[PDB]
């Protein structure tokens, strides 16, 4: 609870107005981002080698492997620190704008920055409030101010914020006058949606009069002032503690399957790595143990490495061989797919089928690490209201009395009335000429969907809502009577009491308690001989699928209306918990009420729902719908949704059939006896209820040995589609978080629209939010945000499964490439004294990775289509079904690896049965040891650039570029290096061995027979898949 | 809304082939059709050359050379005799090998100065670090450092041949073209500064193993220091462990006779390189190179082998095709 002044006078800890989301400041920069980059494995891997190369003698110099080390760091702290700069740039403007402030009698002008708590600031028309004012003075009368908030929760209303009343008549009139007011909030909150304050405003005499403030009065920042000429506010919350600024989360749900297969696959490498290193030096010393083999009179050690320890000597020995076989782990593997991952998540936003014209919106990716794991999907977990269901209600069937009018001077008008009131519609005032309709121009937009469609209803009767006229309730009774009503009061709707009520004074009569309602909430309160012809009725439309909401009233005496107005304000003055304090203080008031009738609304689904989960479950993918309706109402969507057929057997553990404790140990095996009799699988479909689940959940530790859950996941994991229903927000995770942790891993992905989702949402592996009504909670909190559902069908199918495959063959070719490239260089140690000489010129080590063989992966990773994206989008049946990380398992990674170790081979042992000839040229030269590495050198680079090509079946005109790029820069990189000799180059090795190679014929024979047997076994491999 | 441009919405103009069993047979028949007439023509190529090796090392008592194994006296003179049973058309090349001698590890590939023996003057009074057991010797740097110059090939072999005359005729060996024309005349130059080449080493003595500074290899000037035929040969070191460099070459005649005329020889060898420490072995091989170089039959057999199994298994994937 903070107090705060006005005026910052007479009538301390609060942070500045200044919003930072960035993660570096200026300094902390390069220590803090390298320290990230080098906790992973292969980051501080090459961190080890390049100390090792430093601190001893080593095969290669320590450019070998401090150039691609220093590049690789280099590009990815760029790229983070590219995107830190944009994020701070974007503070930048918030807090680099001018703002208004009313110091001490002067209107000077401070920036956004330096407004603290509890100071004047005035807002002028078309401009974001720069903090969390509370509204105190208006210009226009009623002190009424229309804020846009459609940046925060993404609604376009103009909403109605209303002033303070004791501050009404300070518009441009000394709002500096000693304005004593000591305004009490509560300590910031998420909650956007909920404010409980006290205001404390000192007039001349000893008065304290408070009004309640809520969020009628607050104005959120970064929310657009809109039809207002000025505005006069209190700062109260400035910066970081704003609750635009108290949601800037939903990042840990980070971690795909591609990323922990890397790690799978670099933990392998280090082995082989292990073993080459272990091999050669065991090798080296049965070698050297023959006296002449080491030091034969033509080489002699160095008097100080003769007399060097031997035990040092194996130890070093063992080290030179891990940086001489060092390359087999590759440099620039994270770099690549950290850039992949970066430019390849731009294509779901830049899709131009994730485009809804209503909310005039796109998709938005808040995490790029998950692409991938779109591809992967195997369960799906689905919210009912705004994602399967869109909230656009219509009105059916109304009921009087129970007799279904579709009493006429007395009953007709109190329902019509009670349709017409008992709500907050707030239609649009500004209505254009009346000639347009047949009354006027009168489109109701308010934020619940039900209670739209209860006054639209009336609207098809007589009468009519043309109400909220500075607190005053205009309907139109079949008559030209306006009809004015008297607002007093009204209670909000809230889960708890699942219920809403208004108090209004009539303006020839008594006071009314105009209350809605589901059915089970209002029906106690009303007379039990109404309910019996009431209830048929409502089961009837309930049990089709239409919402109900019943409708009761209450005479209030002016005697009871007095004590209850005093029970009101008294309750509104109290902080600490107010709403739960407001939940009892009217929950009593309305007990004994007298029911009139009830009504249907219908729930429209989506555009193409029905299609989506036809196309969901051919592509292979379990849907289950997690709801916190009731169950009758979200069973009947479910048979339109296509989710259950008509011959689904429905196994329904709800709450009417498990009503005994050890009724339930029996219903749930009899399931497993029922459903195993089928399996000695799509007839057969499950309904969950919240009250039953939890018990499944909690009251599970008295069945050990037939534990309750392991039963239960057994029937649902081979059921068609598991409804459940009647579910609180926490339940919604406990499902999530129990498919996850079963049989290995089920991707799982869960997609909703409000704040009942955010639970499931977090914990899932991908989690969705639609853009809807109900606000930006979902989306905010998601990996990925659709407008609609029905684009779940191209995010996963089309784009999942690109986005999959790319990586998965990225990261197959990383380790298959580098294998290629180490394994001459370890054959030739046999042909060598194992003494660590390198095959290639260090040159070639260092340019290998980073320019010769980097390009055309990037280019494939992101313009490889292997199925064109319409036929994927087009034939779901069996394509997503046929990657259930398939391309990344033992299975192909053994072909990989033995097709790298075979290429290998050919490599090294071609061109040593080559230089059996003792003269490859025409003029009788003979070749060195440098002419060797180059050979095999460029065999292999020709082999991996030309093996990419084999497997690219999308040929941009960038995959030409980068592709024969590639092999035309290590052309003329080999001719340009081996072409002058330079002075601060001490080697001098490679002066012209390129350019003397390519002299003779037959090493461009040699070349050319190596390439194709290199390649023979990915050639045989196609042919034999074009046979069936 | 979002930018409707053909690669932001994945929709570049790609070739995009196609592939089936249809499209890809051909290709075996024609990469199996051009192999094999390449193989035939290299395969029959290889066999065409005429090539002889002469190994001398000794270490049997048989052996002509086994005298002069043992170190008795410094200068050997060892013949041996051998027949050429077909004659050498063209001109043939000299080479001498060696086995076991690892030109390729890893403390003897970087023993050698390249900035010294490149004709620099200040890397030349002090030569580098990698040439250390080899960097001075008596307190005085040594002109080519290291182990490679260290130890060079120093016997001389000789080619006699005996007529219907029990007299030898000599037999003219070449020494210039056996070296890379560019390492050569650009890589290997001499100190710059002098006019005689004794003048230009002044403070570098010779390596420790040979016996003539450098700076009197050859009684030319123009293959004296760091530019000698045989020195810069030497210094190319092997790839393998088995290994033939150029030693001499007996260019073609003029008249119609051949180079070498099918008969009986004599190898005049001054034994001088000792390898029977470390079991390796010496030889000399008289050798006429074709357009492909040397002989070897590797790259004939090997196209023949993946001609044939590119057409074979061709042949039978069209009959697996045609039938099923
Ligand atoms: C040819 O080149 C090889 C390469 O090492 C030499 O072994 C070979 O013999 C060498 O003759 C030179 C003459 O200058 C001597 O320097 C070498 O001797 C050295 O080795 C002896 C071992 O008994 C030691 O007393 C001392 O270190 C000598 O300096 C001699 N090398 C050996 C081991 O035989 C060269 N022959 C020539 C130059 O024709
Ligand atoms: C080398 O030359 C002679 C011929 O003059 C040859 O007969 C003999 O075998 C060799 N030895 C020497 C040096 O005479
Ligand atoms: F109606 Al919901 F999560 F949006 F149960
Ligand atoms: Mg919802």
């Amino acid at each position: 609870t903070r107090t705060v002044f006005v005026g910052n006078h007479p009538v301390q800890r609060f942070c500045d107005n200044r919003i930072v989301s960035s993660k570096y400041t200026l300094w902390n920069f390069l220590p803090k981002n390298l320290f990230e980059q080098f906790r992973r494995i292969a980051n501080f891997y090459f961190l080890i080698i390049f100390l090792v190369q430093v601190t001893v003698d080593t095969p290669t110099s320590p450019v070998t492997s401090g150039l691609p080390l220093f590049f690789v760091i280099t590009v990815t702290a760029i790229k983070q620190g590219y995107e830190d700069w944009l994020r701070h740039r974007a503070d930048n403007e918030v807090n680099k704008s001018t703002v208004y402030i009313i110091e001490n009698a002067k209107r000077v002008r401070k920036e956004s920055e330096k407004i603290k708590v509890g100071d004047v600031v005035e807002v002028q028309a078309d401009e974001t409030f720069p903090c969390d004012l509370i509204l105190l003075s208006s210009c226009t009368t009623d002190g009424t101010c229309y804020v846009t908030t459609a940046s925060l929760d993404g609604e376009s209303n103009c909403k109605t914020h209303y002033a303070v009343r004791d501050t009404i008549a300070l518009c441009t009139a000394e709002s500096i006058d000693t304005l004593r007011a000591a305004i009490e909030c509560e300590q910031p909150q998420p909650d956007l949606y909920k404010f409980v304050g006290r205001i404390n405003i000192y007039s001349n005499s000893l008065e304290a009069v408070a009004r309640s403030l809520g969020p009628e009065n607050l104005l959120l920042k970064g929310a657009t002032l809109k039809n207002t000429e000025k505005i006069y506010g209190v700062a109260v919350y400035t910066g970081m503690e704003t609750k635009m600024a108290l949601n800037y989360q939903g990042k840990s749900q980070k971690r795909s399957a591609v990323e922990k297969s890397i790690n799978a696959f670099l933990i392998v490498y280090l082995f082989i790595l292990l073993t080459k290193a272990a091999v050669c030096t065991t090798l080296k010393y049965v070698w050297q143990s023959t006296p002449y083999n080491d030091e034969p009179w033509y080489n002699q050690k160095t008097q100080k490495e003769r007399e060097t320890l031997k035990v040092l000597k194996m130890f070093t020995d063992f080290l030179s061989f891990m940086v001489l076989f060092n390359f087999i782990i590759p440099v620039s593997m994270y770099v690549t797919v950290e850039m992949q991952k970066f430019l390849g998540s731009f294509f779901i936003s830049w899709d131009k089928d994730f485009y809804d014209e209503e909310i005039n919106e796109g998709a938005l990716v808040n995490t790029s690490d998950l692409n991938e794991e779109l591809g992967q999907v195997d369960y799906v977990f689905t919210d009912k209201t705004g994602t399967l269901t869109e909230n656009s209600m219509e009105f059916i069937e109304c009921c009087i009395d129970g007799h279904k009018y579709k009493v006429d001077k007395n009953r007709e008008e109190l329902f019509l009335r009670a349709l017409c009131l008992c709500h907050t519609v707030e239609i649009k005032t500004n209505d254009a000429v009346d000639g347009a309709t047949e009354s006027a121009e009168l489109t109701y937009i308010s934020s619940s969907p039900d209670e739209i469609a209860l006054v639209k209803g009336a609207k098809r009767y007589g009468f009519t809502f043309l109400g909220n006229r500075n607190g005053y309730m205009r309907v139109e009774n079949q008559r030209k009577e306006i009809e004015e009503y008297e607002l007093l009061h009204t209670l909000n709707f809230d889960a708890v009491r699942r219920r809403m009520s208004v108090i209004v004074k009539t303006q020839e009569g008594d006071i009314l308690l105009f209350c809605k309602g589901a059915d089970s909430a209002v029906f106690p309160r009303v007379q039990n001989h109404e309910i019996e012809l009431t209830k048929v009725h409502v089961e009837r439309n309930a049990m089709d699928g239409y919402r109900t909401l019943c409708v009761a009233f209450k005479e209030i005496a002016p005697d009871d209306y007095e004590r209850i107005n005093r029970q009101l304000i008294e309750a509104k003055m109290a902080l600490q918990d107010r709403e739960e304090k407001m939940e009892k203080v009217f929950d009593d008031i309305e007990t004994n009420m007298n029911l009139i009738g009830a009504t249907a609304v219908e729930d429209k689904l989506q555009d193409q729902a029905a299609e989506t989960i036809e196309a969901l479950h051919a592509a292979g993918l379990k849907v289950w719908v997690l709801t916190g309706d009731k169950m009758e109402t979200a069973k009947s969507t479910c048979y339109a949704c296509r989710l259950f057929q008509t011959n689904t057997e429905l196994l329904e553990l709800t709450t009417k059939t498990i009503e005994e404790s050890e009724r339930k140990e029996d219903r749930l095996h009899e399931l497993l006896i029922e459903y195993r009799k089928k399996l000695l699988h799509q007839e057969y479909g499950l309904i969950i209820d919240g009250s039953t689940l939890s018990l499944i959940l909690n009251s599970s530790q008295d069945s050990s040995s037939n534990n309750y859950k392991s039963i239960f996941l057994q029937i649902c994991m081979k059921c068609t589609a598991v409804l459940c229903c009647r579910m609180a927000p926490l339940q919604k995770a406990q499902i999530v978080r129990m498919v996850k942790n079963l049989k290995g891993s089920p991707i799982t992905l869960s997609i909703g629209d409000g704040a009942n989702d955010v639970s499931m949402i977090l914990e899932s592996h991908v989690g969705i939010g639609i853009k809807g009504k109900e606000g930006r909670q979902a989306a905010r909190n998601s990996d990925y945000s659709v407008p609609k559902f029905k684009h779940l069908k191209k995010l996963l199918l089309a784009h999942g499964h690109l986005y999959y495959v790319r990586i998965a063959h990225l990261v197959q070719y990383f380790f298959y490439k580098n294998l290629c490239f180490i394994l001459p260089q370890f054959l030739y140690q046999f042909f060598c004294g194992f003494s660590q000489q390198p095959l290639y010129d260090a040159a070639y080590l260092t340019m290998y990775n980073i320019c010769f063989t980097s390009l055309p992966i990037l280019a494939y990773s992101l313009l490889e289509q292997h199925i064109n994206i319409d036929t994927l989008t087009s034939d779901p049946r069996l394509y997503m079904k046929i990657s259930g990380n398939a391309m990344l398992q033992l299975g192909p990674f053994l072909y990989w690896t033995f097709l790298a170790a075979f290429e290998g081979t050919v490599f090294f042992f071609g061109t040593y049965f080559l230089f059996q000839t003792a003269s490859l040229e025409e003029n009788g030269k003979v070749y060195g040891n440098w002419t060797f590495g180059t050979i095999v050198f460029t065999v292999l680079v020709f082999t991996v650039t030309l093996k990419l090509a084999l497997d690219t079946r999308f040929w941009t005109w960038i995959n030409h570029f980068v592709i024969w790029g590639s092999l035309a820069f290590y052309v003329f990189f080999s001719f340009f290096w081996g072409g002058i000799i330079w002075p601060f180059l001490k080697q001098q090795r490679m002066y012209f061995v390129f350019a003397q190679m390519l002299s003779s014929v037959s090493t461009w024979l040699a070349i050319i027979l190596l390439i194709f047997i290199s390649l023979f076994p990915e050639i045989l491999l196609i042919v034999l898949k074009n046979v069936r | 809304r979002p930018d409707n441009t053909a690669f932001k919405q994945q929709r570049l103009p790609a070739w995009q082939p196609i592939l089936t069993a249809g499209t890809v047979l051909p290709i075996f028949f024609i990469i199996g059709l051009i192999f094999i007439p390449i193989g035939i023509g290299i395969f029959v190529t290889s066999n065409n050359i005429r090539e002889i090796e002469i190994d001398y090392t000794g270490t049997e008592p048989s052996s002509p050379c086994n005298k002069c194994l043992s170190p008795d006296v410094t200068p050997c003179f060892c013949t041996i005799n051998f027949t050429l049973e077909k004659s050498f058309e063209g001109n043939v090349f000299m080479y001498y090998g060696l086995s076991n001698f690892y030109q390729n590890h890893r403390r003897y590939v970087k023993s050698r100065d390249d900035s010294q023996l490149n004709g620099d003057s200040s890397a030349l009074l002090n030569p580098s670090k990698e040439c250390e057991p080899y960097r001075r010797n008596e307190d005085k740097p040594i002109a080519p450092c290291g182990a490679i110059a260290n130890s060079m090939f120093n016997d001389t072999l000789e080619l006699f041949l005996i007529g219907n005359d029990s007299y030898p005729i000599p037999i003219a060996l070449k020494k210039k073209g056996i070296a890379w024309w560019t390492d050569k005349n650009v890589k290997f130059r001499n100190p710059p500064g002098g006019d005689n080449l004794e003048e230009r080493f002044k403070g570098t003595t010779k390596p420790v193993n040979w016996l003539k500074p450098v700076y009197m290899l050859d009684s030319d000037p123009d293959n004296n220091g760091f530019i000698n035929e045989d020195f810069i040969v030497w210094m190319r070191t092997a790839a393998l462990p088995t290994f033939r460099k150029l030693y001499r070459l007996i260019e073609r005649k003029s008249d119609l006779h051949p180079t070498l005329p099918a008969g009986r020889y004599s190898l005049n060898v001054t034994y001088n390189y000792p390898v029977h420490y470390f079991d390796g072995r010496k030889r000399m091989i008289l050798s006429t190179i074709s357009w492909m170089g040397g002989k070897n039959p590797f790259l004939g057999i090997a196209y023949i082998a993946v001609g044939s199994i590119s057409f074979l298994l061709g042949v039978v994937l069209l009959v697996i095709n045609h039938k099923y």
